[PDB]
């Protein structure tokens, strides 16, 4: 199936039914992050998804085709992240990003903790389109979470 | 072998509970692709 939407990532390879990821499916392109996959083939049923572009340092790979996801954060709003849990429902978090300083610009952060199995997550501005994907970040004084919005570019 | 099963519709939620702080950090991206805390 191709049907647009949010989807979990799963393996056999350990104990069980184990949800490595998530990512979305767009104009029939899949988009996940890089560690979730290493670039691997996906299974979808009955068919196959082949990784068509990817990048390490970007932490971003697509299946089917370029990646088709170029809305970004504009700053100021609060963004939803809808996280999809290993073993529980998908489900909407609002929040206001903060802000990632590095050498090469500014990139929106969330500051939302779960499991590394939710690595993929998309965050979604309020006209519903994808600002990005959740799971690469970095771990803070607290110990808590938080998350670059890792987008990637279009054509 | 991995494998993917949907999970919901890409949509915003108007009754979203809203948390999270938003904290400004100082970041290093390495060429493996991890950030780092400056
Ligand atoms: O929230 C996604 N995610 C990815 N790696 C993580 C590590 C710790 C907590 C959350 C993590």
């Amino acid at each position: 199936e191709t049907t647009d939407g949010v989807y979990r990532v799963m393996t056999r390879r350990l104990l069980g039914s184990t949800q490595v990821g998530v990512g979305v499916m767009q104009e029939g392109v899949f988009h996940t992050m890089w560690h979730v996959t290493k670039g691997a083939a996906l299974r979808s049923g009955e068919g196959r998804l082949d990784p068509y572009w990817g990048d390490v340092k970007q932490d971003l790979v697509s299946y089917c085709g370029p990646w088709k996801l170029d809305a970004a954060w504009d700053g100021l709003s609060e963004v939803q992240l809808l996280a999809v849990p290993p073993g529980e429902r998908a489900k909407n978090i609002q929040t206001l990003p903060g802000i990632f300083k590095t050498k090469d610009g500014d990139i929106g952060a969330v500051a939302l903790d779960y499991p590394a199995g939710t690595s993929g997550s998309p965050i979604l501005d309020k006209c519903g389109r994808v600002i990005g994907l959740y799971g690469n970040g970095v771990v803070i004084k607290n110990g808590s979470y938080v998350s670059a919005i890792t987008q990637g570019k279009r054509e | 072998d991995m494998y993917i099963e949907r999970a919901g519709d890409i949509t915003w939620e108007k009754d979203a509970e809203v948390t999270g702080n938003s904290p400004r950090l100082d970041v290093a991206l390495d060429e493996s692709g991890d950030f780092s805390l400056v």
